DNA sequence: CTAGTACCTAGCTTAAGCCTCAATAAAGCTTG
């Protein structure tokens, strides 16, 4: 059982890479889509006890505006992923000058974990995610639409536009899979773009919370 | 597990009793009486 | 059914910012029908440019 | 009434000829309200000894005269509900009531 | 709000139509001053359809915006639907 | 064969009160390729997401107490050319369901070394004699507990296929909607008749995470489910979707308006606002 | 003695509170 394992490993790079790309860092078109013999000769076809492990198979991207803040993402051997387990990811964190990365887990992780990137959340930003909720980008689905992320001026734009406060904005929880993928707080839109079959194109603003 | 128990809710009785204990305390000491009530050809 | 969906959306309302409001001026729709028109003056058509 | 279970309101195969199938009011009480036919007669009630003491002298036995080794083969007597005794022979009995 | 910023629709809705139509009426039933020159009809309501019609229902639209601003449109200046 | 699918209105209830458990939740599960065309891999992607339990392939079971496993109470040459507890268990399978289904006694033998570990040795005969035995030992509550893992293991082993999808239906598809729609060269629409397969449970995540599966175009029925992997705008969609399907089975129109503003107040807060 | 009348005493569903079970860090041995 090692083709499932790594067609699995291929498909959750891929999704990932793709995820760093809509959420704005810099990935190369060769590394957005590359066929899955590109990942059997670079990694190994073998995940269990071979060359294409976790721990340095890990992917380290940096922002299109500036190469400064950049956002790793990691990969645990173990299925459920405890603070002894993390706490060494986060003196990596501490240990270069970043400041956000990613936590793919195999299986749930345990709430101990969870309240500690909960602490450390203004500090570090970092979230996690499911080995089973990234081997599809959710995003290609004909149901979820297009989601923009707003940034500051436009969102003060958007609301000095409309005469309307903050909170009376449609709102989304932080919680639900889009808002997730793209990583985003609370107190901060997103323009999403549907098709209408009333009148073409719509535009609709949800607000984090 | 064992599965299938056969339990008797009793008027009066709060809680159901197992059919057996309902017949040992009905008056059948043994196990092949009660049985004897029950099924009635022990080929099956 | 009919009684259940009219107390939750019975103070749903068109304002003169012509967007979709409840009563606690909470945006529904940027626009009615997300696009600002009445339902009663609309007719079916075919889209001639499709297919 | 004002239940969603229409399984008791249906009209049963088993009121042919003893409830009206077409009469019943049509508010809240469909199929729960239901008139009488024409020929169907209620049962009154009568006292089952006069059977009893028929019954126990043609060939079949109460229960505490035999064992239940023989009551597998023969056939179980029930009179308004109970067990009253076992007979050998189902055929003849039916015809002789 | 100014008379320049005005952001609101230039047509008189159906309910503006409506509720100006019959506080107009009710005015000239508790014998206001008409503004239309009648020529002998003697229902109210009739009156204030035809001073509608003429545009000179002496009355301005107050209407409040979902921020809590408003606009004040003169019942001449915006279009009867009708 | 599967048009329990409850529509009316307590489709509708099940839509405007947003129920946990829906009487009939289901997928539209099309699929990509070669698998799409033909039925043959069809049917290799229907196995692989029917839930298969070792009951659905077991003739009978029995224990027996074998003083010695090369006595072989029971006579079975393959045992003696195979060949430590004395109570062991032996389990009948039928070749129907068994190469209906694609498995072997490899697979089954070493799901079984995987869910239990060592704590047993299974021997399994050859897919050559007509009979279909596998043998169960236990390695060194001495037999309940082997009567107690029997029940275990029949109830719960997922064989082949994902849990709570019960019983997957295939076929081709008459609407054009429900078929696939493409583009050819000159500008048509050229409506395709691939398979698609629709289930009887809901899992929507595992579903879509496998392959020659389309992750595009599926849908669960499932309004909580869909909230639960999509997110709240795709929940809009679906519901709309599902809410219009209702009110058009019957023929009868309803304006888009009236629909959109509905799944707008009820999905306007981030959150399925049920209306209750 | 008794009477008349005046005063005393069928199913659903969904949240929501309540019952048990598995990681986990302090607390203290434990031997390296």
């Amino acid at each position: 059982d090692d083709e499932e394992e790594t067609y699995r490993l291929w498909k959750i790079r891929k999704t990932i890479m793709q995820l760093c790309h809509d959420r704005g860092y810099l990935v190369t078109q060769d590394e957005l889509d590359q066929t899955l013999e590109e990942f059997k000769a670079q990694f190994g076809d073998k995940p269990s006890e071979g060359r294409p492990r976790r721990t340095d198979l890990t992917v380290l991207v940096a922002h299109n505006d500036d190469p400064t803040d950049q956002m790793f993402v990691f990969f645990p051997e173990e299925p459920k992923v405890g603070i002894k387990t993390i706490k060494v990811y986060c003196q990596r964190m501490q240990e270069e000058n970043i400041t956000r990365a990613l936590i793919v887990v195999q299986q749930g992780m345990t709430p101990s974990a969870k309240q500690s990137l909960v602490d450390m959340a203004p500090k570090y930003i970092l979230e996690q995610f499911l080995q089973q909720e990234l081997l599809i980008n959710i995003t290609e689905h004909e149901l979820v639409p297009e989601h923009v992320v707003m940034t500051k001026e436009e969102v003060t734009e958007l609301l000095a536009r409309y005469k309307l406060r903050e909170n009376q904005l449609p709102r989304i929880q932080a919680g639900d899979p889009v808002a997730r993928y793209f990583g985003i707080k609370r107190g901060q839109v997103v323009k999403i773009i549907r098709p209408s079959e009333t009148a073409g194109r719509y535009i609709t603003y949800r607000l984090v919370q | 597990a064992i599965g299938q128990r056969i339990v008797a809710t009793l008027p009066y009785i709060k809680q159901e009793v197992p059919i057996i204990i309902v017949f040992r305390a009905l008056g059948f000491v043994s196990d092949r009486d009660i049985l004897e009530h029950i099924i009635y050809d022990f080929e099956d | 059914i009919q009684r259940r969906l009219i107390k939750s959306m019975e103070s749903v309302m068109v304002k003169y910012d012509a967007t979709v409001r409840n009563s606690i001026n909470q945006v529904v729709q940027l626009r009615y029908g997300e696009d600002g028109l009445a339902g009663e003056s609309v007719e079916f058509q075919n889209l001639a440019t499709l297919k | 009434r004002d239940g969603k279970l229409a399984k008791p309101r249906q009209l049963h195969n088993t009121l042919w000829g003893m409830v009206c199938p077409a009469e019943t009011p049509e508010g809240h009480a469909v199929g729960l309200v239901k008139n009488l036919a024409l020929m169907a007669y209620i049962s009154v009630g009568s006292q089952p000894s006069p059977i009893l003491e028929f019954l126990e002298e043609w060939s079949m036995e109460n229960l505490e005269e035999i064992s239940p080794a023989a009551i597998a083969d023969a056939t179980k007597i029930f009179v308004n509900g109970c067990w009253v005794g076992i007979h050998k022979d189902p055929e003849q009995l039916m015809n002789t009531l | 709000q100014a008379n320049q910023k005005r952001i609101t629709t230039p047509y008189m809705t159906k309910y503006e139509r409506a509720r100006v139509l019959g506080t107009r009426a009710l005015q000239i039933a508790m014998c206001a001053p008409v503004m239309v020159e009648l020529e002998g009809e003697t229902d109210p309501l009739l009156i204030a359809m035809k001073e509608l019609k003429a545009r000179k229902i002496p009355i301005i639209i107050r209407r409040y915006l979902p921020d809590g601003s408003y606009e004040d449109w003169g019942v001449d200046e915006l279009i009867i639907s009708d | 064969s599967a048009k329990n699918v409850t529509l009316g209105v307590p489709r509708l209830k099940e839509l405007i009160n947003i129920s946990k458990k829906p009487k009939t939740p289901s997928l539209t599960v099309f699929l990509l390729g070669q698998s799409a065309r033909d039925a043959e891999r069809a049917k290799d992607i229907l196995c692989r997401l029917e839930h298969t339990t070792l009951r659905k392939v077991t003739a009978n079971t029995a224990i027996y107490y074998d003083p010695n496993p090369q006595s072989t109470v029971v006579a079975e040459d393959q045992e003696w050319v195979n060949v430590i507890s004395p109570w062991l268990l032996r389990v009948e399978l039928d070749r129907k369901h068994m190469t209906d289904r694609k498995l072997t006694m490899e697979q089954i033998a070493e799901k079984i070394n995987a869910g239990f570990g060592d704590d047993l040795n299974c021997i399994f005969n050859d897919d050559n004699a007509e009979k279909l035995v596998l043998r169960i030992r236990i390695m060194n509550d001495d037999d309940v507990f082997l009567r107690c893992i029997e029940s275990n293991m029949l109830t719960d082993m997922t064989l082949q296929g994902i849990e709570q999808i019960s019983k997957v239906y295939m076929h081709l598809p008459q609407t054009d909607n429900k078929k696939k729609i493409i583009i050819t060269e000159d500008g048509e629409f050229k409506a395709l008749q691939e398979w698609i397969l629709e289930t009887d449970g809901v899992s929507l995540m595992r579903v879509l995470s496998e392959k020659d599966v389309d992750p595009v175009r599926t849908t669960s029925n499932d309004i909580v489910e869909i909230f639960t992997v999509l997110g709240i705008e795709a929940v809009r969609k679906a519901l709309e979707r599902e809410l219009y399907h209702v009110i058009s089975f019957d023929g009868s129109y309803v304006n888009y308006r009236h629909l959109a503003l509905l799944c707008d107040t009820m999905t306007c807060r981030g959150h399925l606002m049920a209306i209750t």
